[PDB]
């Protein structure tokens, strides 16, 4: 039951979400090798994702979650890349789409920062990089990454290397 | 997938070595995300 609506460039809502996804760019510390190389993306489509059941499953949790934490869902604005992205949509998050190796244990990873998502969208460590040219670092295939809503609740901080 | 910690909802993955990283974080319940944009893009070549 997903349906997928065209944001227009003009509306505030693909601009900020623009800006979002160009400003959290950073360097990585492989230097390129997963993600590629770059500063800056060419977007070429922003969709919002409508899907009456998975949104009811997620504020259902998600007031599960506030309940248990002084009505305080800690909702944020966060990226994930995936091989997935495609079911993840039509199907929602489930634990098919948890990093199992992650250093924080199988869960569902995301990240503020767009460019470290960018890395996993053709798989772990970029895998073999687009299916066209086996390039990490292609400039003409199409990418693609969500921007999701994301309840953390009370989080566990781990400080890491 | 495992469990969130005993007591939390979600792990939040600080950065202590490089000062431009932002965090990164796990959740342990699909059901804590939904995918609200989809986003279609290619990386740009520096010049
Ligand atoms: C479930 C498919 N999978 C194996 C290819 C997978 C692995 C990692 C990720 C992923 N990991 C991250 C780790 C840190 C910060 C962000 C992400 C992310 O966006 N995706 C997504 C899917
Ligand atoms: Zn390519």
């Amino acid at each position: 039951g997903t349906i997928l609506i065209d944001l227009s460039p003009d509306d505030k809502e693909f601009q900020s979400v623009e800006e979002e996804m160009q400003s959290t760019v950073r360097e990585h510390r492989d230097g390129g090798h997963a993600g590629g190389i770059f500063n800056r993306y060419n977007i070429l489509k922003i969709q919002k994702v409508c899907n009456k059941k998975l949104w009811e499953r997620y504020t259902h949790r998600r007031k599960e979650v506030s309940e248990e934490n002084h009505n305080h869902a800690n909702e944020r604005m966060l990226f994930h890349g995936s091989p997935f992205v495609n079911a993840i949509i039509h199907k929602g998050f489930d634990e098919r789409h948890a990093y199992i190796g992650g250093m924080f244990g199988a869960g569902i990873y995301f990240a503020e920062n767009s460019s470290k998502s960018n890395q996993y969208v053709y798989g772990i460590g970029g895998g073999t990089g687009c299916p066209v040219h086996k390039d990490r670092s292609c400039y003409i295939c199409h990418r693609q990454l969500l921007f999701c809503r994301v309840t953390l609740g009370k989080s566990f901080l781990q400080f890491s290397a | 997938m495992a469990h969130s910690p005993p007591g939390h909802h979600s792990v939040t993955g600080r950065p202590s070595v490089n000062g431009l990283a932002l965090a990164e974080y796990v959740i342990y319940r699909g059901e804590q995300a939904y995918p609200e944009y989809l986003i279609t893009y290619q990386i740009m070549r520096p010049e």
